């Protein structure tokens, strides 16, 4: 529990909740590029989140330790130095990372260095993708 | 003789609610007269063995009964004939005494050798606490009106409470007959995370997740969100209308 | 004159010993294990325990060769020769639950497994209930003193029968892999009276 | 007066006609039986019969206490001054034990009916599927009734003047349980004397009815004086005797009929121990002497 | 008298044996393995393994063909692997126990995991689209101590009982070991196999052990 | 009776298969190719494997079409690679393995790597802007050294499973393995394709290799 | 797996801070020009640094060798010494490589000459690659 996310708490039983109510603010009002906008995020970029994700959730989701080992800190770190860098490449992925607060989630791992902190932080995001998914498509 | 269905044994203990009640002061003073008190004596009793023995014998009940006398009902038969026959006997009592006397009943699951001492003393254990339900702990009395099914702590009803079960029951049963049939492994995960509810919270809130994650052609996702909507404000309603559904359909 | 056998049972490889029919879905625990009425932790009945061990020792002591060993240590009351008993087993309670609760894991898993029919080629998907491995069952065994002189032979047969088990399982599935144990912790101390003789007593199940 | 509370670390068989059925509390009679039994066991089982026998140390059965509440089973009062008010029904039907010190509120009308049964809550009653396996035989399946206590709950047994003997008795009976399937794992207690102060009232009290308190049986002499204006009920005490050292097989008891625990008396009589094994090589007694709680309605 | 029969099997191919669910993500593993509980540790289950190899030492002792019930194979298979047949009720002689990995420490002086995600799919043939899935296995290089434990009902069946043994592990050697097998996976080996007495000393033990180390 | 498949494969161009578990950098690679954990030897899943032997196959013995559905192909493929079908359930006389490159100190003799980095890009035909990628690749020359598992049951039809076996052998030559083998990747080469007993010897062996060999 | 990038250790979980860090102090105070101007180091000769240190690490991470063999230190004093080629003929990428510490980062993997070491060369580099492009924009 007690993932940070810069406007409000969500603690183990409260991913799911928030991350719907970030992709309904995110299928409202979509992005505005420089022509007016307005196209949405593809499929296969949020996958490179959840595969991101999921690179250290194999890896966490089979051990016993209260606190994540400095292999998993590392490459949590490392997760967050790769959206930083992604985003600047593209501005419709900078907006779901944005209104989505991942980067403070994945700070808050960092500070917290727990083991379930991870864990609820990964089911933020794959919740955040499962209702991607039956709202949007393509 | 059942094709899909269990191999349990079902049994039945229905008692009239407050029918000593409904002698001592149920029947008016000034109507009071050993004409009408036998009457109403005479009525009771024949309606209990003749018309148990006629509503078994109207069609083909696979059931068995033991003992139906006065005042009290015992049955063994076939599981799903017992808990359909159920509400044939509260109707029928509704109907036959104009919705004035109370009854409950209460049902038990029993192997093909199970003691049948045993079987009695817990069915009757079983009866006792549907004797002893009360929606509000404020009023003296207990309302007496309330059925237990198969367990002495799930004490449901007979009015909107099971007529509420009974409509999810039938949804369900006519809903999930034909899924992709290999999606249906969900079942026992749904089963087995809402067996109780007062502990971590995440793993339900995740199968939510994951239902509304469930995307390809079917039903689509009216029914598959109704299992959320059902799955709030009714949590004890619809893990007990889920286990019946799943012992009906078993493929047992 | 009365004597207590302390020790610890450990799972090895998992253990599934009862049924208590109830609460199935198409899912399902196929076949649950038994629990305590109460607080639902899994317990080794001491019926269990105590057959499994009259089991070993019966088919140990006699190897097709009961006996006046084991019906003097488990008693009888077969036709005339009524032996009352010595043991007096009880039910064995799950100990950790404070060390198995640090590892944010329950006292009980679902082992899935299936049949594959040999003409058909067909698999079916059984689950069984089984309480995880590394559980600890820390039991205790009433012994009385009937007699001074048998004692020796009754803690050796015990201690044999506690070693039978080491080498074997103790319910459930136990050929497919489940219910290996083991004992430690094994001690026997006088409870009432006093035995000058417990110190060989103790060096029985020390060994 | 000398409340001996026992703490059950396991669920009991304390059965009453067969093995699938469990009761919740043991009788006086099983408990001098089990008393008896380590007497044998420690070589003084004449010292106790006459410490019985001489009213030295009588007892009631075990009741139920739950929290500091030491209860009794419902006292058959005659209920003629209850008609008035309240529900002379079958409310008061289902209650089964009432408080000890709630008798004299009870006895005059005023004890919830509803809210006792919910508050009387001692565990449950279980099944224990067995088996006796057989290696190419059929295995044989059966099932034990057992009864599991609450965590601060178990019974309670009535003393007047404990005895050194009995306390020695009290301390071997720890380690062979009491009730059914003991030498399997379900018979297994720890006790304390607990000399009580609010409850010695209640025995040093007086009263015209008098509340029988263990399953007794009157002698020969003051049975008529016994039943005289008393609402009493029978109860069957046999079975199987239990000793490997009588009549070289497995023989029933001679039944005995004793009133019941429950049951409520103008004229008090002290019960018996009776002879119900004579054939065998050793006396069988059934305890049945009497212990009262006198009230005034 | 009880005899133990300890071994290694090393993993030559990843080995899929499991199908328990331990809450797992939509795309990071879409079929876990089988894992000791409380240490987390890759497992092998002894109803597995026993299942294997009664399979193949079945199929292998008529020989080529099994289209029987478990309870009708033969009689050294009923007598060393259990029968429940109503008429003769036959007691198994192998007391297999589930297999937890050994090598962990040998796998981290490679700095590897226990276990792997292999990204598999499928291509439709009348549409050519693919259709992924994410298997769990067990690192090729893994290795499982077991015991199985052996009781003589009599020692005029033992020499031709460890000869089935050591059959029935021969030919775990040309198969696979539950999974995913025909497609890759859960090729294993038998290494450092003996017998040894749990208690006492077995006269002939050295012809068993000469016998299983082949 | 059981039979071994063995052989060599060679690559002839670069050779990638996909699947990826952790740290893909973003100047250094973009689709790495799988690798042994253990000991970071690429291999050749026998999944991969076999999927595109039994496409080949499938699609070589039924009509030159093939759209039908895996469970639905011919009685060879059906009975060589397996069936899942309800009542039809054909068990597989083959079973793949994972193939690891055998000839590393072939290659280190050279001073070069299993593994090699290819660039490529895709031009934006509007505005002819390229879009760079990194694959990795692992270099023509290496060989896989692989043993596939026959299971003999039916002793007569064994020689039309080797010439079907062969030919999906062929079907490969002629064809890639794994990856974008569209644009130059994936090309392979068959040799010292042998059969051998697993157990036992078997009477038509010789037959089963001029069979392989030719 | 501890750097010593300038007068603070770095170890394998502060890369991306670090390099964040690095990455804003460059761009809040930039290089000054010798003629009175201001500019920065371009993308493409820091996505050239990246490839230089590329070059290596797609070498170094297909192994399991807790120690770089000679060939790898070879390599990387070899890029040292492009690293240096590069400052001394620009001054603004002088100047990115003395605000960071990676001349000294190249110099403490050469000294320690352990792979984990290099790994983490490499993290900090990508990371300072992933924050300019965040940062600086294109
Ligand atoms: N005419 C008449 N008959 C019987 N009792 C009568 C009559 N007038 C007054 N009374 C008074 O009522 C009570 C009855 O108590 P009880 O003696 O225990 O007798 C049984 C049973 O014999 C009797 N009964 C059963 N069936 C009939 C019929 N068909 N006709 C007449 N009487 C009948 O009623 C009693 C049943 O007891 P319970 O089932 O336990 O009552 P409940 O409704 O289930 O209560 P609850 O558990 O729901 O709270 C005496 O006081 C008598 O003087
Ligand atoms: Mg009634
Ligand atoms: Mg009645």
């Amino acid at each position: 529990t007690e993932l940070k996310i810069g406007n409000e708490k969500v603690n183990s039983t409260n991913f799911g909740d928030f991350a719907e109510k970030a992709i309904r603010g995110i299928n409202h009002k979509p992005f505005v590029n420089s022509k007016g906008g307005e196209q949405k995020i593809t499929t296969s970029k949020i996958r490179g989140i959840l595969e991101l994700v999921n690179k250290v959730y194999n890896r966490v989701i089979n051990t016993n330790d209260v606190e994540l080992s400095e292999n998993i800190l590392a490459d949590i770190a490392y997760i967050k130095v790769k959206i930083a860098y992604e985003s600047g490449r593209e501005p419709v992925v900078k907006d779901f990372i944005q209104r989505t607060a991942f980067t403070a989630a994945i700070t808050d791992v960092m500070n917290q260095r727990t083991r379930e902190s991870f864990l609820l932080f990964a089911r933020y995001v794959e919740s955040l993708i499962a209702y991607f998914k039956f709202y949007g498509g393509k | 003789e059942v094709e899909v269905g269990i191999n349990r044994l079902g049994v039945l203990r229905a008692d009239v609610d407050n029918l000593g009640q409904a002698f001592i002061n149920g029947i008016p003073d000034d109507y009071l007269s050993i004409s009408r008190t036998a009457t109403f004596s005479r009525a009771m009793s024949r309606f209990f063995k003749n018309y148990l023995n006629q509503l078994l014998a109207e069609k083909s009940y696979k059931i068995n009964v033991i003992y139906a006398g006065g005042d009290d009902l015992f049955m063994i038969g076939a599981w799903q004939d017992i808990l359909d026959f159920s509400i044939v006997l509260k109707q029928k009592f509704a109907d036959f005494t104009q919705n004035k006397l109370s009854i409950s009943a209460g049902i038990g699951m029993f192997r093909e050798k199970y003691p049948v001492a045993r079987m009695a003393s817990l069915t009757g254990d079983l009866e006792d606490a549907a004797k002893d339900y009360k929606p509000d702990e404020r009023a003296v009395q207990a309302t007496k009106n309330a059925v237990t099914l198969f367990d002495a702590t799930n004490v449901f009803s007979w009015d909107t409470l099971e007529n509420d079960i009974f409509v999810k029951l039938d949804a369900i049963t006519k809903n999930f007959e034909k899924l992709d049939e290999t999606g249906k492994a969900f079942i026992y995960r749904l089963i087995d995370l809402l067996r109780g509810v007062n502990e971590n919270q995440q793993i339900n809130i995740a199968r939510l997740a994951y239902t509304l994650s469930r995307m390809e052609e079917k039903i689509g996702k009216t029914f598959a969100q109704e299992l959320y909507n059902w799955a709030n404000a009714d949590r004890k309603t619809l893990i007990m209308a889920l286990e019946i559904y799943i012992l009906k359909t078993r493929e047992r | 004159m009365k004597l207590v056998i302390e020790g610890t049972i450990v799972l090895k490889t998992g253990m599934h010993i009862g049924g208590s029919s109830d609460f199935s879905a198409i899912g399902a625990v196929d076949s649950p294990v038994v629990r305590d009425t109460l607080t639902r932790l899994p317990l080794i009945p001491g019926s269990s325990l105590k057959g499994k061990m009259r089991y070993l020792l019966a088919k140990e002591l006699n190897n097709g060769i009961d006996q006046d060993e084991i019906l003097r240590l488990f008693g009888s009351s077969e036709k005339d020769k009524i032996r009352r008993a010595r043991l007096k087993f009880n039910d064995i309670k799950l100990s950790n639950l404070a060390e198995l609760e640090t590892f944010n894991v329950s006292s009980t898993e679902v082992k899935f497994e299936n049949t594959i029919n040999r003409k058909t080629a067909v698999a079916n998907p059984r689950q069984i209930e089984r309480v995880i491995a590394g559980s600890k069952f820390d039991f205790e065994i009433f012994y009385n003193l009937d007699d001074i002189k048998e004692v020796e032979k009754d803690f050796e047969n015990i201690k044999q029968g506690f070693d039978l088990l080491e080498f074997d399982y103790l319910g459930g599935h136990g050929t497919r892999g489940s219910g290996r144990i083991a004992f430690e912790n094994l001690s026997v101390i006088t409870a009432v009276g006093n035995f000058e003789k417990i110190n060989t007593l103790n060096e029985i199940l020390g060994a | 007066m000398k409340i001996i509370k026992l703490y059950f670390e396991s669920p009991v068989h304390f059965g009453e006609k067969r093995l699938s059925e469990s009761k919740i509390t043991f009788s006086a009679d099983t408990l001098f039986s089990a008393l008896m039994i380590e007497a044998v066991g420690l070589g003084k089982e004449d010292e106790f019969y006459q410490l019985a026998s001489n009213n030295l140390v009588k007892f009631s059965d075990a009741f139920p206490f739950i929290d500091q509440y030491y209860y009794i089973p419902k006292p058959m009062f005659n209920l003629k001054l209850e008609k008035e008010d309240e529900n002379p029904s079958k409310a008061f039907k289902k209650l089964l034990y009432v408080p000890i010190d709630s008798l004299e509120d009870y006895l005059s009308g005023g004890l919830d009916a509803y809210f006792e049964r919910e508050s009387f809550n001692l565990g449950k009653l279980a099944l224990s599927e067995k088996v006796q396996q057989h290696d190419f035989k059929d295995s044989e399946p059966y099932n034990v009734g057992t009864f599991t206590f609450k965590e601060n709950t178990g019974l309670y047994v009535l003393i007047e003047q404990t005895h050194p003997l009995l306390e020695e008795l009290l301390e071997n009976l720890q380690y062979s349980g009491i009730g059914g399937k003991r030498n399997s794992g379900y018979g297994k207690f720890k006790f304390e004397i607990l000399e009580d102060s609010d409850i010695e009232d209640l025995f040093s009290a007086k009263g015209n009815r008098k509340i029988l308190l263990s399953g007794a049986l009157p002698k020969d002499a003051e049975l008529e004086q016994a039943l005289k204006n008393a609402s009493y009920l029978l109860e069957r005490r046999g079975g199987f005797v239990q000793s490997d050292t009588y009549a070289t097989n497995l023989v029933k008891k001679q039944d005995l009929y004793v009133f019941k625990s429950g049951s409520t008396f103008e004229n008090s009589f002290d019960g018996d121990i009776y002879q119900v094994g004579k054939k065998g090589n050793h006396p069988v007694y059934k305890y049945a002497k009497s212990f009262f709680l006198e009230v005034s309605v």
